């Protein structure tokens, strides 16, 4: 079966408020480009926020919301925002709350009045062998189906994660990194007594944002101790060691360790992307100087 | 530390083996060595007995055959001709390619010499 | 937030250096790091909400502010033959940030020091 | 002195003058020259030189003066001097390489031509002014001239070498010149009779071709401009006409590619040709198999497949540089795939070579020696680029099907669930590629209970059911379902 | 030139002006107007590439250390009587005549 | 591995008697000078006397040097930089040295 998170795409394995934080990502982006008295804007934005609204919008900052999303600038920096996950609809959302801050307003396409969510398999696929398939991303099996049956022996678990996101922090008020994390609840998983030698199928999804993102520096709040060069191979051979050296179980278990690219199945990613440029690279400093 | 036993054109057997407590799953080879002549080269066996090779006068005559089970290898030295009284060491690569000429691979054997 | 400065150069108005004004854990992003009139009487860093670095609005300094947001500091460059590089080193955490607006307010608090 | 060298050209006394450049030229021809007292005082001799660069110079001393002007273009803080637009129009007028002058100039003997070769090479290696200049001045088409006249020209092994390898430093930095040749000048043919002219020095030609030093290296280097042009958008570009001429090159490169170069250039030789043969129409690529039969002959399903094993021989002789794969590995295994994906004898020969060597049925699939074992464990190299190639190429060479590739490896869950969609579905079907369902030895008897991810050791007894259930022991779902 | 359907003839024009070694020559086809086709070449030495609908019928031969380049094709259906060329492969210089 | 000893006064209007000794074993040096690495620019060419024939000074100023087969006369109080030797058959022997 597949545990993980729900940021790397588990289908291929196969009355809403709160979006306001470009003006946190923005301001996290190098870039300084308002364009109007943003202070006046986004602490309005948090001048009530965190609880029931006047709706999911409210007809006194609607107002100045779109006044933000006025800024065409703003809207420059939501496209630049790759190391901003906020809903990926938000150009929706927006043209939906544009037309709601009107009262008596309802949209109806999204979701269902009476959603898309992973959930439950527990398919039998007869490939030659029996194959049990489960996922666990829903916190749904919290009745009485405590991991059911005493389904355990399993041949395989799976870890999954993208490494390119630890300086966006998910619990609020902290900078706990998202990968400082991930290694925090690995100890949870490998050296419990109940997946004691099957494999640990450590998957590492999206490579190319790591090596894009490998020009912020390694050595800002992520790995304070230490940190290689900037290179995309050393850190990559560092973060690898690293967790799987955090297993306590050294030589008995036989952890298994991966790599992947996204979504590119077209072939000018085999060798024509890369493969290609580092010949070229290498054909070119065979010579010189003559 | 392989080792293998040993007037007309006559039909002669030589039964190589791995009994010299060799362990050969890999592709052997055997090998002449005239005197003041270097190592011959002159047949190679694969497992399973599928590709087969010889040099350009040993083909016709000297076929050689392979029980991969017990890896041993048995060869038919018919039409015994003045071009026999070479030693024979028994050999095994150990690489993944038909590679002639060069000795590039030890165990090489006690050597037997034909009368 | 609740933060002490030093730093300054040497006292023969020809003391080029760095001045460290070092902050307590991050400035947040809602805020920046800023500082006052550079005197202890009769504004050398202007930095800003992200970017607009500025220089000293009533002083014009040459003074080649920077901060360490990887070091959680605030290392400027009181340098270039400064006379008005005086004791009461104020360096303001802010709490907002619009225009470098250096004075005298924008700021979660002083901090408290010398320079030189 | 050398310094002195700049103040005796303001007087510009002729033997002083020459004489100082003559000695200055056999004394400081090597690479890396002054250390100290040029970046100040040698660059005026720079300016003075470029400003008689810019006058035409008299019919003698032009060895000297284009032998100091390569010697102070070997230095590095003289080329925003040297690399200018009138400069470099005095260096391809001395050099016979722009249009600008083609039928001007009197019958040069090739002296003071490879001279000027020489500084052009030396400026564009590190001038990007001088790239700039380059693909505004286009000076490719005199050179695809140059190419192109060979048959009739004795133009020996320096000048042919060094033009060629202008070629290769201009295709290397300019892309959009790239695409002009590859276009515009249909570069590939003219490559190809060059490669034939290469070729053409007949080593013994009935056994193996050996090539000498000379044209090996100027074959090598004409290899290096191949690879630099073929590569752009080709992948599923097909014509008749240009599928001939690539299935001319193909020809080429299988009589070559059996070879061995003089010297030691044959690794080198060998991965270059390789380089070449990779982003070929792969359509175009099985004229490898077309081979004949002949006296020593690796002769399989009735096919030849010498070459095939030659280059699986390259294969594993190559696999051993560690500190830089993805150059030397990938272009063989792609081709490899291809050639093998294409033929059902080529799929049956390495499907019996490198696969059906089984381990000893306990240990773990990626211990052990052998070749398929040094796959296994390079199939998990951090390097995505060389892991799908060698994912792909056990996956071809498995026949196309996914029991197969479980039935001896345990991570290709994780190799193939991405490269098709899970791979448990209908998806690089059942084999209509022969594939009969019969591999066999006296192994699986292990495998009637194959435990597969791993090599399938029979000691998983720890229960540890101690009371219950999920008692602080699987009551981590919450803090798993923010996950 | 209105052959029977079944055989040919060695062809064997000389080419004008280089030398027939290490220079490949070739045959292009051509029927009666712009459409034209390459038929088959020879290299360095005596390998050749052939089109489809030339497998098996057509021969060529460089013929080192003899004169011409001959060219014996049989079972010859109606689908070949059109206009053929014989040059140099990697360098196509001027053309020949012709053939009818 | 070729190293120096440059030191250096604090103070305007002195001498500056400086080493720059062989270390590293390694031929072909043959001509030792120094540069002026001021701290606002680039190094700065000054004692460039190769010992091949005849001194050559400051391009700027007068300051007299020698070289020791040094010794910096008469400083001035502005022309302040991080002083080097500066020796090469290799390109960057500088060593380390120090500034007033």
């Amino acid at each position: 079966l597949l545990l993980g998170a729900g940021e790397s795409g588990k289908s291929t394995i196969v009355t809403i408020q709160s979006i306001i934080a470009i003006i946190r990502a923005m301001g996290r982006l190098k870039i300084d480009f308002g364009d109007a008295a943003r202070a006046d804007d986004a602490r309005q934005l948090f001048v009530l926020a965190g609880a029931a609204e006047e709706g999911f919008m409210t007809a006194e900052l609607a107002g100045v919301i779109k006044r933000l999303w006025k800024d065409s600038g703003v809207q420059a920096c939501f496209n630049r925002s790759r190391e901003y996950q906020l809903n990926d609809s938000a150009a929706y959302y927006l043209n939906d709350l544009d037309r709601i801050a009107q009262p008596n307003y309802i949209p109806t396409q999204q979701d269902v009045l009476r959603v898309k969510t992973t959930g439950i398999v527990e398919t039998h696929f007869t490939f030659k062998d029996l194959h049990f398939k489960m996922f666990d991303v829903g916190g749904q099996r919290s009745e009485r189906k405590k991991w059911i049956h005493c389904f355990e022996g399993v041949t395989a678990i799976i870890f999954c994660v993208a490494l390119s996101d630890y300086d966006l922090v998910l619990a609020e008020d902290e900078e706990m990194n998202r990968m400082h994390e991930s290694m925090k609840l690995f100890d949870s998983i490998c050296n419990n007594k109940w997946f004691t030698d099957t494999s640990i199928i450590l998957f590492l999804n999206k490579k190319d944002l790591f090596e894009e993102k490998i020009k912020k520096s390694p050595l800002t709040i992520c790995y304070p101790e230490y940190a290689g060069s900037n290179t995309y191979e050393e850190a990559a051979a560092y973060i690898q060691c690293q967790f799987e050296d955090l297993n306590k179980r050294k030589d008995t278990k036989e952890i298994y360790t991966h790599f992947t690219c996204a979504t590119d199945t077209k072939n000018v990613q085999f060798v024509f992307d890369a493969v290609t440029d580092v010949i070229i690279k290498n054909n070119l400093k065979d010579c010189g100087l003559f | 530390q392989l080792q293998e036993s040993g007037q007309a054109g006559d039909s002669l057997r030589l039964s190589c083996a791995a009994s010299g407590l060799i362990v050969s799953n890999y592709a052997m080879g055997w090998f002449r060595q005239a005197p003041g002549k270097e190592r011959e080269f002159v047949a190679y066996i694969n497992w399973n007995g599928g590709v087969t090779y010889y040099t350009n006068s040993v083909k016709g005559r000297f076929t050689i055959s392979r029980d991969n089970a017990k890896n041993t290898v048995y060869l038919q030295m018919n039409s015994l001709k003045p071009e026999d009284t070479a030693v024979y060491y028994c050999a095994r690569t150990s690489r993944a390619s038909v590679t002639t000429r060069v000795a590039d691979f030890g165990y090489w054997g006690q050597g037997t010499q034909v009368t | 937030v609740q933060l002490q400065e030093s730093g300054g150069g040497l006292v023969q108005a020809g003391g080029s250096l760095r001045l460290s004004c070092a902050a307590s854990v991050r400035t947040s992003d809602t805020d920046g790091m800023a500082w006052f009139r550079q005197a202890p009487g009769k504004f050398v860093g202007g930095i800003r909400w992200n970017s607009a670095t500025w220089y000293a609005d009533f002083v014009k300094g040459r003074f080649t502010i920077s901060r360490d947001n990887a070091k959680n500091t605030l290392y400027l460059q009181m340098n270039s033959l400064k006379p008005e590089d005086t004791a009461l080193y104020y360096c303001a955490r802010r709490a907002y940030g619009f225009d470098t607006d250096s004075r005298e307010s924008a700021y979660s608090n002083w901090g408290q020091g010398t320079q030189v | 002195e050398p310094r002195a060298v700049a103040d005796a050209l303001e007087t510009g006394e002729e033997d002083a003058v020459t004489e100082a450049l003559r000695s200055f030229n056999r004394e400081h021809s090597q690479s890396f020259t002054f250390d100290d007292a040029q970046q100040e005082d040698r660059k005026r001799l720079a300016k003075l030189l470029v400003s008689v660069l810019e006058q035409g110079l008299s019919p003698k001393h032009r060895v000297t003066w284009l032998q100091t002007i390569r010697i102070l273009s070997r230095d590095r803080s003289c080329l925003d001097s040297f690399a200018s637009r009138q400069s470099l129009h005095a260096l391809a007028c001395y050099a016979d390489i722009a249009i600008s002058e083609e039928p001007i100039p009197q019958p040069p003997d090739m002296d003071v031509l490879l001279e000027s070769l020489k500084c052009l090479c030396n400026l564009v290696l590190s001038s990007p002014t001088a790239q700039m200049l380059a693909a505004e001045a286009r000076l490719v088409v005199r050179l695809a001239e140059r190419v192109g006249l060979y048959r009739k020209r004795s133009y020996p092994h320096e000048v042919q070498f060094f033009d060629l390898r202008l070629l290769f430093l201009l295709t290397a930095l300019r892309t959009d010149v790239r695409q002009q040749l590859f276009q515009e000048l249909h570069g590939v043919r003219l490559l190809t009779d060059a490669l034939e002219l290469t070729l053409g020095v007949a080593p013994k030609e009935n056994p193996l071709v050996i090539l000498p030093a000379q044209e090996t290296e100027r074959a090598m280097e004409i290899l290096k401009v191949l690879f630099n042009i073929t590569f752009d958008s080709v992948k599923r570009e097909v014509d008749e006409e240009d599928a001939a001429l690539y299935r001319y090159l193909g020809t080429l490169l299988r009589h070559c590619v059996m070879a061995d170069a003089a010297g030691d250039r044959t690794e080198e030789f060998h991965g270059h040709t390789v380089n070449l043969l990779g982003n070929l129409p792969l359509k175009c690529l099985d004229v490898l198999l077309a081979l004949e039969l002949h006296e020593g002959s690796l002769e399989f399903m009735g096919v030849n497949m010498d070459v095939i094993n030659a280059l699986l021989a390259f294969l594993e002789k190559r696999l051993h540089q560690t500190h830089r794969l993805k150059e030397c590995v990938a272009p063989v295994l792609s081709v490899l795939t291809e050639c093998a994906r294409m033929h059902r004898p080529a799929r049956k020969f390495l499907k019996a070579q490198v696969l059906p060597p089984l381990r000893d049925v306990r240990t773990r699939p990626e211990v052990g020696d052998l070749l398929r074992n040094k796959l296994v464990r390079l199939m998990t190299h951090l390097d995505t680029d060389v892991k799908r190639v060698a994912a792909e190429f056990l996956f071809v060479l498995c026949s196309e099907s996914v029991p197969r590739f479980i039935k001896y490896t345990g991570y290709g869950n994780a190799a193939g669930l991405l490269a098709a969609r899970g791979l448990m579905a209908g998806g690089r079907p059942e084999g209509q590629y022969s594939e009969d369902e019969d591999t066999d030895t006296e192994e699986y008897r292990e495998a009637k209970a194959s435990i597969n991810p791993v090599t399938g050791r029979v000691e998983e007894k720890p229960p540890n059911p101690m009371e219950g259930m999920t008692e602080e022991q699987k009551e981590h779902e919450a803090m798993k379902l923010v996950n | 030139g209105l052959v029977q359907p079944g055989g040919s003839l060695r062809l064997s024009c000389a080419a004008s002006g280089i030398i027939f070694r290490s220079n490949g020559m070739a045959w292009y086809r051509q029927a009666p107007g712009k459409e034209r086709e390459w038929v088959a070449s020879i290299t360095s030495f005596g390998d050749a590439i052939y089109r489809d609908s030339v497998k098996g019928r057509f021969t060529i031969s460089r013929d080192n250390a003899r004169n011409a380049v001959s060219l014996q094709t049989n079972s010859l259906k109606t689908e070949d009587t059109a206009v053929y060329y014989c040059n140099t492969y990697p360098v196509n210089s001027a053309w020949g005549q012709g053939t009818q | 591995q070729l190293q120096e000893s440059g030191g250096g006064l604090v103070q305007a209007g002195g001498s500056l008697r400086l080493s720059c000794a062989a270390s590293g074993g390694i031929v072909h040096i043959s001509s030792m000078g120094w540069f002026r690495q001021a701290p606002g620019k680039q190094r700065e060419l000054v004692a460039t006397s190769p010992s091949n024939g005849d001194i050559r000074y400051a391009d700027s100023v007068k300051g007299r040097f020698t070289l020791s087969r040094l010794q910096m006369n008469s400083l001035e109080p502005e022309d302040t930089a991080v002083y080097y030797c500066h020796s090469f058959s290799y390109n960057n022997y500088y060593g380390q040295g120090t500034q007033v």
